Parts: C-alpha cells; sequence; structure tokens
C-alpha cells in the first residue's frame, strides 16, 4: 500500500 | 563479473523501494511485567536501478545481523529486483504496541466472570489494523457470553476460545471486552496486529546509489521506504 519517501 | 546480476540493465526512472518488515515478540505478566520480549527482522529492498551501481545501506541496539552474498554502513551491488537485504533481530528498547491487562474472577465453581483490557501504546497519529484478540476458555464451558464496545467477538467453542476483531485502534488508547463463562461441575491471552512501524525503533538514515559509468547520481534516484511491523507471540499470563 503505502510507501513514504526516504530523506 | 557478477554472477547476481547481468550487465547492461537500464531503467528510465530509477526506482527504489525499501520494506521494514519486523515481527514483534512478547510473553508478559497480568502485571505488564515484560516476561520476554525480542523483535525479528528483515529489509527487503526491490531496486530498479541502471547498469551496475555500488549502493550504502545506513540505519538502537541490534543483536544478530544475516546480510546478502552481496554485502560488504554497508555496501554492495544489488541485484535487479526483489532481493533480502538482511535480517536481524534486537530485545532492547522495544516499543510494545499494546498492553494486554487480563482480569478474571470466579463465582462459585459454576460461573467466570472475565474482563480483557487492550492499550494501544503509540503516536495517535497512526492506526493499528487487523487487532485480533484471542481469550481461551475452559475445556468445561457450556456456554459463554460476551458484549463489547469496539468490534465484534464470536465464541469459537470448537477451538475452545473467544476471538475478538477490531478493524483500526489510534496509539494511545483503550478498550476492552466482558464476558461470562458458564461452565460445567490456564494458557495465556493472545493477540495480533499489524502497525505502521517497526517496534524496534528501527529507521532508515541513508541509502545511497553510486554510479560512476553512468550519467546518474544520487541526487536522481526515486527512493521510497515502507515500516510494517505485525506480532509474532504476543501473549500475557492469566
Amino acid at each position: 500500500y503505502c510507501y513514504e519517501q526516504l530523506n | 563479473q557478477i554472477g547476481w546480476r547481468r550487465e547492461g540493465i537500464k531503467y528510465r526512472r530509477n526506482e527504489l523501494f525499501l520494506d521494514v518488515l519486523e515481527s514483534v515478540n512478547l510473553l508478559m505478566s497480568p502485571q505488564g511485567q515484560v516476561l520476554s520480549a525480542h523483535v525479528s527482522g528483515r529489509v527487503v529492498m526491490k531496486s530498479y536501478l541502471s547498469g551496475m551501481p555500488e549502493c550504502k545501506f545506513g540505519m538502537i541496539a541490534i543483536d544478530d545481523c544475516t546480510f546478502h552474498q552481496c554485502v560488504r554502513s554497508i555496501s554492495f551491488i544489488p541485484p535487479d529486483g526483489e532481493f533480502e537485504l538482511m535480517r536481524y533481530r534486537t530485545t532492547k528498547d522495544i516499543i510494545l504496541p499494546f498492553r494486554v491487562i487480563p482480569l478474571v474472577r470466579e463465582v462459585g465453581r459454576t460461573k467466570l466472570e472475565v474482563k480483557v483490557v487492550i492499550k494501544s501504546n503509540f503516536k495517535p497519529s497512526l492506526l493499528a489494523q487487523k487487532i485480533e484478540v484471542r481469550i481461551p476458555t475452559p475445556l468445561n464451558t457450556s456456554g459463554v457470553q460476551v458484549i463489547c464496545m469496539k468490534g465484534k467477538a464470536k465464541y469459537k467453542a470448537s477451538e475452545n476460545a473467544i476471538v475478538w476483531k477490531i478493524k483500526r485502534m489510534a496509539g494511545m488508547k483503550e478498550s476492552q471486552i466482558s464476558a461470562e463463562i458458564e461452565l460445567l461441575p490456564r494458557p495465556p491471552i493472545s493477540m495480533n496486529f499489524e502497525v505502521p512501524f517497526a517496534p524496534s525503533g528501527l529507521k532508515v538514515r541513508y541509502l545511497k546509489v553510486f554510479e560512476p559509468k553512468l550519467n546518474y547520481s544520487d541526487h536522481d534516484v526515486i527512493k521510497w521506504v515502507r515500516y510494517i511491523g505485525r506480532s509474532g507471540i504476543y501473549e500475557t499470563r492469566c
């Protein structure tokens, strides 16, 4: 479902 | 010259999918004492990167590690597509997403008045999902009566257990369930859940992609992360 950004 | 990845891979969109999947195990006394607890985690990476990149993964007290053959704060040419970057296990400073609080009261040798309270314990910003609580009933159970404010419950008398199911529940909350067990003249309470965060506290610091033969730098890769924690053995005595 939800992948969040990595930074 | 790398047997796990071909040469000449080119993607238009260089993307990066990073799934942190933990299983939190906990054995608690009815009185809240952590009797045993640990987390088992793996880090699966879907990698859509062009050519032959050199990547660096980096992220709290880990105990074991078990990397992929490609691994050498670790560098590696990752294969193309899905592969498991590493397994791991932690035991200290674990977030226990739920607190199960059993309370039983005898009534002669005929009734059993049972009340069970689950406490969520994480940012109320976040929802637990697939919440299921098992209350086992004794073998000499005639019938069961049970009501509950949130979700649904049923007496699976074949499995000789009460099953309480809850779709969602945000952190720093509390719900309960009460039951009357008539019986005919002590295993633990189990829980299962899903939480959108690594119970161990693990968080991914950086993933750096170095391609010096091709026309892209780290600014170019699209990088995505997902954290999912689930229960394993999650039992409370009484």
